[PDB]
């Protein structure tokens, strides 16, 4: 149509010209531009090349400025003009990013038009100090039985998902994102969790698959997907986690609660190493720069729970780390493990032995723990944790196998906390030792069906009260006894 | 290298721990009934 | 319908861009005048 | 634009231009050579000097030699005229059949397809290989990667896949030989001529070959994969065809970059590799993809240096693939071929909602029993077989039978094994492994499952032993 | 005001599209047909310009009578 392209597309275009402060490309190569001039450029300031490309000035040196290019250096030649933008790198933030797939700088890559964003936020902001924070109390529900019961996560926590390749880390993150739909459509506003998935160094078709999976479950309406894939410049993959963290800090600072997944931080470390080695900064261990720990700690400190004076919002962080051959002792894995508030260790042996999700409950710890659980979940899960430990000590034994086969879960099926509590109750009270370990799984399905067909009252009770009462204890007791008699 | 079989956490350390726990839980049940 | 609109609009943009390129000292006069207003 | 050579170090050439500095990735022609010596601009050094990577040998270059700028990157002939022909890294024919007379030339450097062009269809691609089809099935339009050390069977497996899929394929096919044996390329050429897939007399050829082999300098070995990509990308975009792209070996690409990375003046990364390993690999691999304009099913053989899967190159390649077939030297020394590691090979369509609950359950049970066997291996090694329980001995016996039954004779391996190859349908594989897991053959010896096709051949071999 | 020249002149040129369907294209069909083929084949296979006629089936049932 000749109206959508000319009514204001040309009528309003900011045709004015300005007196620009510029420099001149001395050299260009491998995404690094050494630029003469640019006297008044700031450190980490965003500059613009004469071909529309943008870069960030990282090495302020006496005779040149080292600029990392946010794109392909094919379009930059020696002698090109580099204009200042006067601003430190920032990205659009707000509610208008929900449902959109954007790149590391906030440009929509989903072919749906521009993000109608009016607020912008720096990517390198400082984390909140001691005073604005308060203890982590509200639970972040993942929908995964093993996590929600034995490695609970609160709102404002940093829980690391660490494991080998193809162990099920992205599956945990996506289950957690899908789970928040029960709360994001409800009426309680302080229970809604807006999700953010940062894809760093991934295949682009993998991100397309993930967005398809999130749209199938209708989870995209409250999810921002930041995508800096394998073909994107190393600066963009370096900057994607900070852009996502700014998009989440917007919610954190407004009384809302957000969840961010960094999938994964090993590839961000690789991209940062590339940028640093090409900026001629001296290498350290495994050629990584000296400040890779600072790279990840200044990022993972921005996940926080705020007190009431600052809105009461939160930002939960689920960084992902891929280890080689199970070497948790590597450089970046140990860095991120020392940073975060706990880890969820996934194993290949546990994966192939049928334990899915392959969470290693022996190693998986949540430094927040029961402080961020519901009372009902705590009641059942303290006993379940004790019995699973005692089973691991001798692997009674039949109850232990029952609980193990009860921790298994399908993919893309995050259960509600009430149904989780009912299942763990049925498993921890003896109602599962009369059945062989093989059939346990199917019973659960049937059980859930029954409970979600004719017993919505007890589930609503558990949901509202948060704890089980002795009355409701007896109710669910008799329900599960009758169902086991009929099963 | 004393205690290195259990310290390696292999298939032999797990069975060692299982043996100790079995034996001493049997002994604890035997010692609690006689108390 | 949406696809037709999208492709027709894209070719319209391409054609307008190609055809304005084919189409004056008044340009330099206004340029010097605006550089005078640079303050 | 004309410049002059000011430095020659290996495959790297510095060229100083008096006017008209050529952009990065442009192709330059050296004047005064007997053959075509193409330099690809990689860096702008400053003071009107560029640094380039040579696509051929740099012997005989003199400082001050003239160099013309072409005005564009390396452009290769693309079209249906490249089918049945062999071209090198710069698109020149190396089959002595004259010029490739296409109507269009495409640059080997292009942008990766955008996010809105990606496809999501995940239909299976049955290969006739029991372990692949059972445990890590391939998908049409997906990315397959065959990992393996030296002499474990990557070329044998990729030739078996060419035999089992490319002949039965309806679309076109492109084979990019990257840093491999030249006699293997000669073998493939003549075998495709014999089998009619390449026709030297008319235009019914279905395969295009692009070879830069291990006798080539590192620039040709680094860009020949891009040349093959360009051919396959033309077939996918402008023809809308379904393309098969076989790349053996893709690791060489990375390795070639390593060989030039020092001469380009870059601080080395881990294990001496270029600091740009992951972004170079990503730029290359993101073009190897299925878009909503056409499909590309890709089979890439990936060399594993010194059998170390944690090496940066295979470790980085792992993230670009939809299916990984990891071959193991330890399994190859047990006589089991193909040497697929059943607990290291994965696939993204190994999903009940995609392959069926029956397939999924059989695969997961096989992997469970193999993991349990591996857990028992230590006690079996020290305390012998007799110190296990009854269920442990049953697990060991069934796991060994399953290990044997995962092996299979290939038709490309008929020449040096005598055993006729087997193409096992997917349903027969699922049935045979379901039956072995059930226990219906706990009475047959384990040697009866070694190097057979369907389970009926296993019982026939059992009845032939006794 | 060459930007306004672009605006006005090319608006009046594109508006001269009565006798032409797609504003003086002379091309863009060879790829549009492949695109429409893909779009139709991924939306369906039947004729998508007429109302769908509905074949319907009835659930089977067995001899449940007490033997
Ligand atoms: N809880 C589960 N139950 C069954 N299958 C699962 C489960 N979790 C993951 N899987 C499957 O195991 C495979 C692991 O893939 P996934 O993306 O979840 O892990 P990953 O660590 O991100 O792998 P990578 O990073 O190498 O791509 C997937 O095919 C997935 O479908
Ligand atoms: N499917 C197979 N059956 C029998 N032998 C095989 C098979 N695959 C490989 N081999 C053996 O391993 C050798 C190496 O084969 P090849 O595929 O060329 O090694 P590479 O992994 O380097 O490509 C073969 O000559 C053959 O002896
Ligand atoms: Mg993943
Ligand atoms: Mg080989």
């Amino acid at each position: 149509e000749m109206s959508s392209i000319l009514e204001e597309r040309i009528l309003g275009a900011d045709t004015s010209v300005d007196l620009e402060e510029t420099g001149r490309v001395l050299s260009i190569g491998d995404g690094i531009a050494r630029v003469h001039g640019l006297r008044n450029v700031q450190a980490e300031e965003m500059v613009e090349f004469s071909s529309g490309l943008k870069g960030m000035s990282l090495n302020l040196e006496p005779d040149n400025v080292g600029v990392v290019v946010f794109g392909n250096d094919k379009l930059i030649k020696e002698g090109d003009i580099v204009k200042r933008t006067g601003a430190i790198v920032d990205v659009p933030v707000g509610e208008e990013l929900l449902g959109r797939v954007v790149d590391a700088l906030g440009n929509a890559i989903d072919g749906k038009g521009p993000i109608g964003s009016k607020t912008r936020r720096r990517v390198g902001l400082k984390a909140p100090g001691i005073i604005p924070r308060i203890s982590v109390r509200e639970p972040m529900q993942t929908g995964i039985k093993a996590v929600d019961s034995l490695v609970p996560i609160g709102r404002g926590q940093r829980e690391l998902i660490i494991g080998d390749r193809q162990t099920g880390k992205t599956s945990i993150a996506i289950d957690t994102i899908i789970n928040q739909k029960r709360f994001n459509d409800g009426s309680d506003e302080k229970k809604k969790l807006y999700c953010i998935y940062v894809a760093i160094g991934q295949k682009r078709s993998t991100v397309a698959q993930l967005v398809k999976r999130l749209t199938d479950a209708d989870a995209m309406k409250y999810t921002i997907v930041v995508s800096a894939t394998a073909s994107d410049a190393a600066p963009l993959q370096y900057l994607a986690p900070y852009s996502g963290c700014s998009m989440g800090e917007y919610f954190r600072d407004n009384g809302k609660h957000a969840l961010i997944i960094y999938d994964d931080l090993s590839k961000q470390a690789v991209a940062y190493r590339q940028m640093s080695l090409l900026l001629r900064r001296p290498p350290g261990r495994e050629a990584y720069p000296g400040d890779v720990f600072y790279l990840h700690s200044r990022l993972l400190e921005r996940a926080a729970k705020m007190n009431d004076a600052f809105g009461g919002g939160s930002l939960t962080a689920l960084p992902v780390i891929e280890t080689q051959a199970g070497d948790v002792s590597a450089y970046i894995p140990t860095n991120v493990i020392s940073i975060t508030d706990g880890q969820i260790f996934l194993e290949t042996e546990l994966f192939y032995k049928g334990i899915r999700p392959a969470i290693n409950v022996g190693l998986s710890v949540s430094r927040v723990g029961s402080a961020a659980q519901t009372r009902a979940m705590k009641q059942v899960a303290g006993t379940m944790k004790l019995e699973l430990a005692q089973y691991r000590e001798v692997a009674l034994l039949s109850r232990g196998v029952r609980l193990t086969e009860l921790l298994k879960q399908g993919q893309y099926s995050p259960m509600a906390i009430e149904e989780q509590v009912a299942v763990i109750y049925a498993g921890v009270r003896g109602y599962l030792d009369k059945l062989e370990p093989s059939k346990i799984t199917k019973f659960e399905n049937a059980f859930l069906s029954h409970v979600v067909s004719q017993h919505q009252a007890l589930l609503g009770t558990i949901r509202a009260d948060g704890k089980i009462s002795e009355q409701s204890d007896a109710k669910l007791k008799e329900i599960v006894t009758n169902f086991l008699a009929g099963f | 290298g004393a205690g290195s079989i259990r310290e390696a956490g292999g298939a032999f350390g797990k069975r060692e721990q299982a043996e100790e726990e079995r034996y001493f839980r049997a002994q604890s049940r035997e010692q609690l009934a006689a108390l | 319908q949406n696809m037709m609109r999208r492709k027709e609009q894209e070719h319209m943009i391409n054609w307008v861009e190609k055809h304005v390129v084919q189409s004056t000292i008044a340009k330099c006069i206004a340029d010097l005048k605006l550089l005078a207003k640079k303050a | 634009a004309t410049g002059r050579i000011v430095a020659v170090i290996g495959a790297v050439v510095d060229v100083q231009f008096d006017e008209g500095l050529p952009p990065i990735l442009n192709a330059l022609e050296v004047q005064g050579r007997e053959t075509r010596l193409v330099l690809e601009v990689a860096q702008h050094l400053g003071e009107s000097t560029v640094r380039t990577i040579a696509m051929d040998g740099t012997e005989g270059l003199v400082r001050g030699q003239k160099v013309l700028d072409s005005g564009a990157p390396i452009k290769i002939p693309v079209g249906p005229e490249t089918l049945g022909r062999i071209m090198n890294v710069i698109g020149e024919p190396i089959d002595e059949r004259g010029p490739i007379k296409t109507k269009q030339f495409a640059p080997i450097h292009a942008e990766a397809p955008e996010f809105m062009e990606m496809s999501v269809e995940q239909e299976i691609l049955v290969t006739g290989i029991k372990v692949v089809d059972l445990l890590a099935p391939y998908a049409k339009g997906g990315k397959i990667g065959l990992f393996g050390g030296a002499g474990v069977g990557k070329t044998v497996l990729i030739m078996e896949l060419i035999n089992n899929v490319a002949k039965a394929h309806g679309g076109y096919s492109v084979f990019a030989g990257v840093g491999e044996r030249t006699r293997e390329g000669n073998d493939l050429y003549h075998e495709m001529i014999e089998s009619g897939v390449i026709n030297l007399k008319d235009a019914t050829s279905k395969v295009a070959l692009v070879y830069g082999q291990m006798n080539e300098p590192p620039g040709a070995r680094a860009r020949v994969a891009l040349t093959g990509l360009t051919v396959a990308e033309y077939f996918r975009d402008q023809e809308g065809q379904d393309v098969l792209l076989f790349i053996d070996n893709i690791f060489r690409f990375t390795q070639a970059g390593s060989e030039v990375s020092a001469l380009l003046g870059r601080i080395p990364s881990a294990v001496g590799y270029q600091p740009t390993l992951a972004t170079d690999m990503g730029t290359m691999q993101e073009r190897i993809t299925t878009t909503k304009k056409g499909s590309i099913t890709s089979v890439q053989a990936i060399y594993v240096p010194a059998d170390d899967l944690t090496d940066p190159a295979p470790a980085t390649t792992f993230a670009h693939l939809d299916a990984t077939t990891v071959l193991s030297r330890a399994i190859a020394e047990l006589g089991i071929y193909p040497a697929v590691d059943p607990l290291d090979s994965t696939s993204r369509i190994m999903d009940p909602n995609i392959v069926g609950s029956e397939h999924y359950d059989v695969a997961r049970g096989v992997q469970k029993i193999l993991q349990d066997y591996k857990s028992l291996q230590d006690i079996i090694a020290i305390l012998g077989m007799d110190e296990l329980s009854e269920e442990d001995k049953l697990t060991v016996s069934r796991a060994r039978k399953i290990q044997r039954f995962l092996s299979q004779p290939f038709q490309v391996a008929e020449v040096f094994t005598g055993h006729m190859g087997k193409l096992v349908p997917l349903k027969e594989t699922i049935k045979g492994f379901q039956q072995i897991l059930a226990g219906e053959y706990d009475h047959l010896p384990e040697q009866a499952f070694y190097m057979v096709g369907p389970i009926e051949e296993a019982v026939a071999k059992a009845d032939k032993l006794a | 005001q060459k930007l306004f020249v672009d605006k006005i002149r090319e608006y009046k040129s594109k508006r001269q599209t009565s006798g032409g369907p797609v504003d003086a294209s002379s091309e863009y069909q060879q790829e549009l047909e492949r695109e429409l083929f893909k779009l139709k084949q991924m939306f369906g296979n039947a004729d998508m310009n007429t109302f769908p006629t509905f074949k319907f089936e009835d659930p089977k049932f067995e001899v449940i009578e007490k033997p």
